[PDB]
């Protein structure tokens, strides 16, 4: 029988931090054993200082990313220019991946950038429209070994002061944004090692106050 | 289907269907409803065509909507049937879904809400 | 409209005429191997752009359009007529022929000749090509009448181009070629503008040609269109 | 299905006027029965009175109704209630109480008064009906959905002679074959003909079936009223 | 599995509903009320499928008291049955039916009878002297057909049950939470409200 | 079932086995398979004898009422008509047309549609169960602008193999000629056929 | 998924767990599974994170449009009911939820509906849904009584759902603690199972299952 | 919800300095018959567009009837069709994607893979495929069925990263491909002896070369080989 | 495109008239006359063939029609019209009861059928009358033999004998003075034959007549043998030829 869906690797990662934040994937394309690209990006500008990734079956990532898009369009055009809050755009993001409960988008959507304070801000949702605002998210193939690291040296979890015998956590700390960066690239390169859909190229995306900007990294290839 | 306009304005801004249906209401028999301090009391009349009428199969005036309301009219006979129908569906609507007795005036925006969708 | 009138016509068709009457002058000249189509493009202010408001239309590859009257109406007509020769296309491969194209119109018209609840056209269409049996000229009225044609006129100056037209049949038994009849239409074109001269006018014309155009709708631009505006301008003076 | 500057539906008005030209039918009401009377329209000697009905329609076993008016646009409600009756036998193995199939009738009347654009039945109904909670039942139903109940009522031609008449000899205690006779000899003196003759007359009762306390109905043979407009003085 | 029974006697007709609502492996609510009065002499009392139940009752009762103010009188229970059944019998055949029994016990004030229906989901209506839903019929069939009477008064009416529930409190695999009893008769429906611990 | 057809130079010949049927069993031993759409425009069909009738009759009846509004239809303008039908409802039907016929600017014209509903334009097309049997013997046999009596000839010798391997073909070979002259019938009996 | 809602002496308390899983996978430990409606007015989730999510956020707009029409609050009545209204509409698609309407009103009171995607609507005075639901019953009925402090009822609640949290391998993260009066839902804390059970073990002397 | 009857197998593209290259067999093949030997399986569009088709044939001819009309269509009421409104290789493949994905959203899908290879009137190579899913991607070289595992390997040898296309020249672009379509028909039995081949160069345009045919193949070695294990005769 | 005159064109007038279908009997009366006449043992109904020039073929034009094997129709007024009503009703005969009840249904209520038909273009929207009044005779088991009118308004009566038309006033007359019910089928033959005498202008003859009788069932008419419960139908036209040999003795 026909098979609507199909999984083209890839794996994502946001991280919010005071008056920043990052939203990072790989930018290799799979189909089973093959590479299709080794450079099809899929972490996108959006506008409004919103950048957007819905890794998974790519097709559909696709479809909801321009959804998403022309949804920031139709709101420009409806409510005299308003700029698209990210806690907006998040609802928003609900509604269309709910819009299609029974025939689902096969992704996993990550948002980010600055709340209405201007702190740094991530979303993530799964395939059918549940989101939770969050301080660090890994998405695709590889979340399972990016996820526990991040617990680990984002948000210091298991981490105890010295001395204190193991009464007192250490203290949760803002990173800066070369700190974070460090943690993307070790994150993804960690990733490649182990996992056989991830490699070729890590493209960054970074949000702050003077809008976004962009950095790309090379992966092993193999 | 049919739905040519036939409840429109007239050049001094008035609609002269919903006009002439306050003259049939003028036309038909009084009714008149007094409330007291732990009461509300309905009061109505009878014409004069003929009089060798059977009145126990005949529709009075007050009509029960649920236990708790009723309606009485002045106007077209025939329309008020509709009305009433109306009412007595939508009060058994919303024991069904608020779990609760219409108030007496949620009742009446009904029906007047009614009334204004025919207006247009 | 779905009403005749006590005479047996159509009044509600008979003032579309008088639309049609009113509009702008176009032309068909039917030629030995294709067809050739022109029209007259009122200037209303120096301040249109030239040449940038283009009114003959192509049907499919190798049809082409022109009409006079009510602007809008005839866009309509393409638009349907467009439809008609992509639904015959796709269902019999070949192209759609000349004949039943001018039916399909004519129908469509027609029908809108029907029912009281619509209006008929505001346009007489000037329309034809060559297809896998020769080159086709057709016209077609407000009531859905059409026949075909050696050369037809609709617009203002009808009366001058119809007989500016009659004079070429007579004179040329033996065909005209498709690079004379554009000429001869640039100068029929000026020669229907003397019934509207109050405002200055633009020309423009389109041909389809076995041997000139591989019988393929095609635009009269550059060299040729300024060859055919030099032949007008010098049998006036 | 508009209304005019006083307040009253033009075409309803007309409807009504329509039946006030069509032959006269008559309901009266006893202790023990009811009986439908009514006129046929200036007839023939060639028309055929046997196979012929126009005027009194079965409903089901326990109503009928006269008609006056379009016999044809009757024709159209007649067999939609009968269709009412037969859905609520269905749902409720019971059958119709006589009021709740009249209010039926009446409520699709009044549709063609409110919306659509089509025009009014022109159809008067006398309905005769026998339910177990209101007994023997008497109702009136014209193109404006208006129903009312009556102990003697008249609809068609000539009902202000007839409504006199009925006024007058009507009595609340009177046996069914003292109403048949009434009915008889209002439509009498009401006639637009010479005489009362059979052949321009139909004529039905409900009663309580002499012994079996159940109820039936009889629509009278041409020869029934033949024989019941002799003994009444008529011949 | 769910206990709906009913009984017959001479002059009323006797409810008995199990008061346990069981999703999984918990039981939710041991003192739930399976009934929904239809009119001031009618009593529906329902069990099957756990969505269908309650909202199947509240779309009947809420079309028999629309009925009753529309006409200012009460339908009999064999009127009301009847419209039960159509309504079961219509939805069998639908995209998804009601997978819904149901027990109606009434009064019938014109015949002065107490009356007992017994409709399942299909829409199988019949009358009787006693009748269950589901797996207890089973048991208090065989039991009823030894100890009923035709002629039994209301208090003998409630020691059948006793015992009705006592056999199903024996050999049911699963804890009901014993049961709420509902008496319908000429005066109406009113509830025992003191038969588990009675 | 063996269905051919096959360009010569003076037009086209359709042939055919007669044989239909119903698991083993023979419910038709003399079919006629040659299906007339159009006066010069004829058929093969093979699938589903209820899919392939019914698609035969709507081309037959879109062809006369193009005949009707627009003179005689090509060869192409059919098969067109014919992938329309089979194309569009492939998911319903389960039908292997071969469309053949003559025309005076084109002469003979072969067109095959398979399943799917794809049209390939051929010199000659093969089809149904039988013509596996055969792929060897036509591609080797077949020549471009063959006489009638070779083209008969061909025709026959093909199908009397695919009739003498394929348990589904059998019975006697039906062929139509299509050329200027007219549309010329043509049957060989076993007695006839097997011998070769 | 642990969630509970009881009735008590002086009020409502819920309670309930913060993980939110997919197969094995932890997925996050940080959920929130209690909705605001209003000040009055509280949801709780279980199941489908989206379905809940999706259809309670739904049900309160639905509330504040009867406030609107009404000029009036929805009673926990009305508003458990047009979820389970909803959701019966949607019986057979695949929906899953099992969610508690908890809120006070001056006609109701104190009270709780459990609603699920079943189409099941029960009003009660104890109901715990999810996963670990078992597992907070047993501490909850063990430990229940009517006239529970304030004081005591929010602990109860606490510990229950620390119950939940242990034994059950897809309920954790931290308890979320409500506790609803005539004055209004106020908010108790977020509690930090990784805290919290050593606090607990140490503090009550229980929890002797486990390793030192 | 279908299943391809008559197929054909690889596409082939890559793009080199100036433009892009794209090759296909013109083999038809109906489950394991190699039944139709003359498709074309390449399609022009335009003078700046090739659109390669690979998958169901009834589809691909679908498609083509698609494309031609498009062209019609764009003509319409457009003055400037043949300069800057002409149809654009990006404009070509934006539609088929949108088809594509709407297709398989109605669980109908058009059985294809498909590669567009063109270059935009700004000069720049465009080279993106897309499937029967929807799916769409783009990179130096793409193909499809057994080119997808066989010949990307041979022509990112050539074009490994981004970089190496200002480096790549028509001639060792073109010769990649068809050494590619030699291996290609050594080891895919979808596979054919005749190819066609269109490249679309930014100063050229589009050169179209039909029957192709695969070269210089080595057999020789075949005759040594007997058994399979002792065997020695 | 679409229909707009979703509104009766047949509307209530102060009076109380509905005028189009007034205006259908004034089409009525202009109409060519014809009449039926029922016998004890049959029905007959008849017509002029009004030619208009000899270069008609009179017999191409069916005035009288069967309905079904046992009924069949005549009329007066427009003639497009009857011939609608008359598909409309055979096609009826069968939807409402043959595909129901495997029979065909009694005169009657084929009777109601078509007025219900007429009735209705008497108050949709975006219609006229029909502008026919029809006479209708059949046989059924349980009713015997019968004869009905049915006008504009969708009224339909049952006659002894009538005539409609042209000179239908003229013609009932005549035959209220000749009508006796106990007449045989060949004696209401020969009194239609009289009445239809008195109408016409031009020339009487089996070709410018055209007459149909329901009587006693012909098996020859079947088609078929084998089935001895059906011995065929009781509907049939008069042939020219037998029209005159009623002519000379007349
Ligand atoms: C109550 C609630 C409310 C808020 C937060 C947590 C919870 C608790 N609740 C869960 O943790 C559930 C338990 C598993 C459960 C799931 C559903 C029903 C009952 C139990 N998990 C989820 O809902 C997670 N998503 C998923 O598990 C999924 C959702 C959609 C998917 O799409 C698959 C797919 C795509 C295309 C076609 C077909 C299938 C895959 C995973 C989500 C925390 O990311």
């Amino acid at each position: 029988q026909f098979n609507p869906y199909g999984d083209n690797g890839g794996t994502i990662l946001g991280i919010a931090g005071e008056d920043f934040a990052v939203l990072a994937g790989d930018t290799r394309n799979i189909t089973d054993y093959s590479i299709n690209s080794r450079y099809e990006p899929k972490v996108f500008d959006c506008g409004d200082n919103i950048v957007m990734s819905a890794n998974g079956f790519a097709a559909d990532g696709d479809a909801l990313v321009k959804r998403f898009k022309n949804s920031v369009k139709w709101y420009h055009f409806d409510h005299n220019d308003k700029k698209l809050s990210i806690n907006s755009a998040a609802r928003n993001i609900q509604h269309l991946l709910y819009g299609k409960r029974f025939f689902p988008y096969y992704v996993h959507t990550i948002i980010a950038g600055l709340d209405e304070d201007g702190k740094g801000a991530v979303y993530s949702f799964d395939p059918v429209g549940s989101y939770e605002r969050e301080q660090c998210r890994a998405g695709g193939a590889a979340a399972s070994l990016i996820m526990p690291f991040l617990d680990n040296q984002v948000n210091f979890k298991n981490q105890y002061e010295p001395g204190t015998n193991g009464k007192v956590k250490k203290p949760l700390k803002y990173l800066s944004v070369e700190e974070v960066i460090k943690l993307v690239r070790d994150s993804f390169t960690s990733a490649t090692e182990r996992h056989i859909q991830v490699g070729d190229g890590l493209e960054i995306l970074i949000v702050t106050k003077d809008g976004v900007r962009k950095e790309f990294y090379e992966l092993k290839r193999d | 289907g049919y739905d040519r306009a036939l409840s429109i304005f007239s050049p001094d801004g008035h609609i002269f269907q919903v006009e002439y249906a306050l003259e049939a209401v003028k036309r038909g028999t009084c009714a008149v409803g007094v409330k007291g301090k732990n009461c509300v009391v309905l009061g109505c009349e009878r014409r004069s065509t003929l009089k060798l009428q059977d009145t126990r199969i005949t529709p009075s005036k007050v009509s029960k909507i649920d236990s708790h309301v009723v309606l009485s009219f002045s106007g077209l006979n025939a329309d008020s049937r509709i009305l009433i129908e109306k009412a007595r569906v939508e009060a058994q609507s919303h024991r069904l879904t608020l779990e609760d007795p219409v108030t007496v005036e949620y009742l009446t925006r009904y029906v007047a809400g009614v009334q204004q969708r025919y207006t247009q | 409209n779905s009403v005749f009138s006590p005479d047996g016509r159509n009044f509600q068709v008979e003032y579309a005429v008088k639309a049609v009457e009113n509009g702008t002058t176009s032309i068909g000249i039917k030629c030995n191997d294709g067809v050739v189509f022109a029209v007259e493009k009122l200037i209303t202010s120096k301040l249109l752009v030239p040449q940038k408001n283009v009114k003959i239309q192509v049907v499919d590859r190798h049809i082409g359009c022109v009409y006079s009257g009510l602007i809008p109406d005839g866009r309509h007509l393409v638009n349907r007529g467009r439809e008609e020769a992509a639904s015959f296309k796709k269902l019999y491969k070949t192209p759609i022929p000349i004949p039943a194209f001018a039916d399909r119109l004519g129908q469509y018209v027609q029908a809108h000749t029907l029912y009281n609840s619509v209006r008929p056209f505001g346009v007489s269409t000037i329309f034809g090509g060559v297809d896998k049996n020769g080159a086709h000229l057709y016209m077609l009225e407000p009531s859905g009448s059409y026949w075909g044609y050696k050369g037809a006129a609709t617009g203002k100056g009808r009366q001058s181009a119809k007989a500016e037209l009659e004079k070429l049949v007579d004179h040329h038994p033996e065909g005209l070629s498709a690079r004379e009849a554009v000429k001869q239409a640039a100068k029929i074109i000026y020669l229907a503008h003397e019934d509207n001269k109050e405002k200055d006018f633009e020309l423009e014309i389109s041909w389809c040609s076995l041997s000139e155009t591989n019988g393929l709708h095609k635009f009269v631009k550059g060299d040729l269109l300024q060859e055919a505006i030099d032949f007008a301008q010098k049998e006036i003076n | 299905t508009i209304f005019s500057p006083e307040g009253r539906l033009y075409q309803v008005e007309y409807a009504l006027e329509s039946i006030s030209h069509a032959g006269t039918a008559i309901g009266i009401m006893a202790s023990d029965g009811i009986v439908l009377a009514a006129e046929r329209k200036v007839t023939s000697t060639l028309l055929e009175q046997d196979t012929s009905t126009e005027k009194l329609y079965k409903l089901n076993d326990k109503i009928a109704v006269a008609v006056a008016g379009l016999t044809a646009d009757a024709e159209i409600l007649i067999n939609t209630a009968r269709i009412h009756a037969q859905n609520y036998l269905k749902t409720y193995n019971e059958d119709i109480p006589v009021e709740i199939l009249v209010r039926r009738l009446s409520d699709i009347k009044q549709g063609y008064t409110q919306h659509g654009g089509l025009r009014p039945f022109g159809v008067s109904f006398i309905y005769a009906g026998y339910d177990d909670r209101y007994g023997y039942q008497l109702y009136t139903s014209n193109p404006s959905g208006n129903y009312t109940g009556w102990k003697a009522i008249s609809v068609g031609a000539n009902t202000s002679a007839a409504q006199t008449l009925l006024q007058m000899d009507y009595k609340d205690d009177m046996k069914v074959d003292d109403a048949i006779e009434l009915a008889l000899k209002t439509l009498s003196k009401t006639t637009d003909s010479s005489a009362l003759t059979y052949d321009r007359l139909e004529f039905a009762t409900i009663r309580k079936g002499a012994n079996d306390g159940e109820v039936y109905q009889k629509i009278f043979k041409p020869q029934e009223i033949k024989d019941i407009l002799v003994k009444t003085g008529i011949t | 599995m769910d206990i709906i029974l009913g009984i017959r006697v001479q002059d009323s007709v006797i409810l008995a509903s199990s008061k346990a609502v069981t999703r999984g492996i918990s039981v939710l609510k041991d003192s739930d009320d399976k009934t929904r009065q239809l009119s001031p002499h009618t009593l529906m009392s329902f069990a099957g499928e756990a969505g269908d139940t309650v909202q199947f009752a509240e779309y009947i009762q809420a079309n028999i008291q629309l009925y009753s103010i529309r006409e200012d009188y009460e339908l009999s229970p064999q009127a009301v049955s009847s419209f039960v059944r159509q309504e079961l019998a219509k939805s069998i055949r639908s995209r998804r039916p009601y997978q819904v029994n149901v027990l109606i016990g009434g009064y019938d004030k014109k015949k002065n009878k107490p009356e007992l229906y017994q409709i399942d989901y299909l829409g199988t209506k019949v009358e009787l002297p006693y009748g269950a839903h589901g797996y207890s019929g089973f048991y208090t069939f065989s039991l009823l057909d030894h100890h009923y009477r035709p002629d039994m008064t209301t208090e003998e009416g409630l020691d059948l049950l006793k015992l009705c529930v006592q056999e199903l409190e024996k050999r049911m695999p699963m804890d009901f939470k014993g049961v709420i009893v509902k008496i319908v008769d000429k005066d109406g429906i009113r509830q025992v409200d003191d038969f588990q611990a009675q | 079932t063996s269905i051919m057809a096959v360009t010569f130079k003076d037009g086209v010949i359709l042939g055919a086995d007669s044989r239909t049927t119903t698991g083993a069993y023979i419910a038709n031993r003399v079919t006629d398979k040659l299906t007339r759409v159009h006066d010069k425009i004829w058929c093969c069909r093979s699938g589903s004898a209820a899919d392939t009738q019914a698609i035969a009759d709507i081309v037959q009846y879109h062809l006369e009422l193009y005949t009707s509004q627009y003179g005689t239809p090509s060869t192409e303008t059919a098969a067109s008509v014919f992938k329309e039908l089979c194309y569009e409802n492939k998911d319903n039907l389960t039908a292997g047309i071969i469309v053949a016929g003559y025309d005076d600017k084109n002469k003979g014209e072969v067109y095959t549609i398979p399943l799917g509903g794809s049209v390939h334009k051929l010199p000659y097309a093969i089809a149904g169960s039988g013509s596996t049997f055969i792929y060897g013997y036509c591609d080797k046999n077949f020549r471009e602008n063959m006489s009638k009596e070779e083209t008969v000839d061909f025709i026959k010798h093909s199908l009397s193999q695919a009739i003498k391997w394929d348990g589904s073909s059998g019975g006697v070979i039906r062929m139509v000629v299509l050329t200027a002259a007219g549309v010329e019938r043509l049957i060989f009996y076993p007695d006839e056929y097997e011998q070769l | 998924t642990t969630t509970l809602a009881f009735r008590f002496q002086g009020g409502i308390i819920v309670a309930v767990d913060s993980r939110a899983t997919a197969g094995n996978w932890v997925a996050s430990q940080t959920v929130k599974k209690v909705i605001e409606i209003n000040p009055f007015l509280l949801g709780t989730m279980a199941g489908g994170a989206a379905d809940c999510q999706f259809w309670e956020t739904w049900l309160g707009s639905q509330c504040r449009l009867h406030e609107l029409r009404e000029k009036e609050r929805i009673s926990v009545a009305a508003a458990s009911k047009i979820l389970s209204n909803l959701v019966y509409q949607y019986k057979g698609a695949g929906l899953s939820m099992g969610t508690m309407i908890c809120g006070y009103t001056r006609k109701e009171g104190p009270t709780i509906y459990y609603v699920d995607s079943d189409g099941t609507r029960l009003k009660g005075d104890i109901f715990c849904v999810g996963s670990g639901q078992t597992f907070a019953y047993g501490v909850l009925d063990s430990n229940y009584k009517w006239d529970l402090s304030v004081e005591d009822a929010l602990y109860l609640g606490k510990r229950s759902i620390l119950a939940a949290a242990h034994r059950d391998a897809y309920s954790g993260g931290s308890v979320n603690l409500y506790h609803v009066t005539e004055d209004g839902w106020i908010y108790h804390g977020n509690h930090d199972v990784g805290e919290l059970f050593w606090k607990v073990k140490e503090e009550e002397g229980s929890f002797n299952n486990v390793i030192g | 919800t279908q299943q391809p009857i008559v197929t054909g197998t690889s596409v082939i593209s890559m793009k080199y300095d100036n433009g892009v290259i794209i090759a296909a067999d013109n083999l038809g093949s109906y489950g394991s018959l190699l039944r139709f030997n003359g498709v074309e399986r390449l399609i022009p569009v335009g003078d700046n567009t090739v659109v390669g088709i690979s998958g169901d044939i009834s589809d691909m001819q679908h498609i083509e009837r698609l494309l031609k009309d498009l062209v019609t269509e764009n003509a319409y009421d457009n003055p400037l069709a043949d300069a800057e409104e002409a149809l654009e290789p990006s404009y070509i493949f934006e539609y088929l994607a949108t088809v594509m994905y709407q297709r398989r959203s109605k669980m109908n899908p058009l059985w294809n893979a498909i590669i567009v290879a063109g270059v935009q009137s700004n000069g720049d190579q465009f080279l993106r495929y897309v499937n029967l899913l929807g799916v769409t991607y783009s990179s130096p070289t793409l193909a499809t069925g057994f080119g997808a595992h066989m010949a990307n390997p041979l022509l990112r040898k050539v074009v490994d990263r981004e970089s190496d296309i200002p480096k790549t020249t028509v001639q060792v672009a073109e010769e990649a491909i068809v050494n590619a379509m030699r291996v290609l028909y050594y080891r895919d039995a979808r596979s054919s002896r005749n190819f066609s081949l269109a490249i679309i160069d930014k100063n050229t345009g589009l050169t179209f070369k039909k029957n192709l045919q695969v070269e210089n193949m080595k057999w020789d070695f075949a005759k040594d080989i007997k058994g399979y294990g002792t065997q020695k005769i | 495109m679409t229909d707009r005159y979703s509104f009766s064109l047949t509307t209530f007038s102060p009076s109380g008239k509905l005028g189009q279908i007034d205006y259908a009997l004034t089409a009525v009366k202009q109409g060519v006359t014809s009449l039926g006449i029922k016998a004890t043992n049959g029905v007959v109904i008849a017509t002029e063939k009004k030619s208009s020039s000899p270069l008609a073929m009179s017999e191409t034009l069916s005035k009288v029609s069967l309905l079904t094997p046992d009924i069949g129709a005549v009329y007066s007024g427009m003639g497009p019209d009857y011939r609608v009503l008359v598909d409309k009703s055979r096609k009826v005969a069968h939807t409402s009861y043959k595909r129901i009840y495997g029979e065909y249904p009694p005169t009657k209520l084929l009777v109601s059928e078509v007025a219900k038909i007429m009735q209705e273009a008497t108050q949709s929207g975006g219609v006229r009358p029909f502008g026919v009044s029809l006479l209708i005779a059949g046989h059924d088991e349980f009713n015997g033999f019968s004869l009905y009118q049915v006008d504009p308004s969708g009224s339909y009566f049952p006659w002894k004998a009538t005539a409609i038309g042209k000179g239908s006033v003229a013609a009932k007359t005549f035959l209220e003075k000749r009508w006796n019910d106990e007449l045989e089928l060949e004696d209401a033959i020969h009194i239609a034959l009289l009445t239809l005498k008195e109408s016409v202008e031009g020339e009487f003859n089996g070709d410018t007549i055209e007459l149909a009788i329901i009587g006693d069932e012909n098996p020859d008419l079947l088609g078929y043998t084998g089935i001895p419960t059906d011995k065929g139908p009781r509907f049939r036209k008069l042939t020219s030829q037998e029209i005159n040999d009623r002519l000379e003795a007349l």
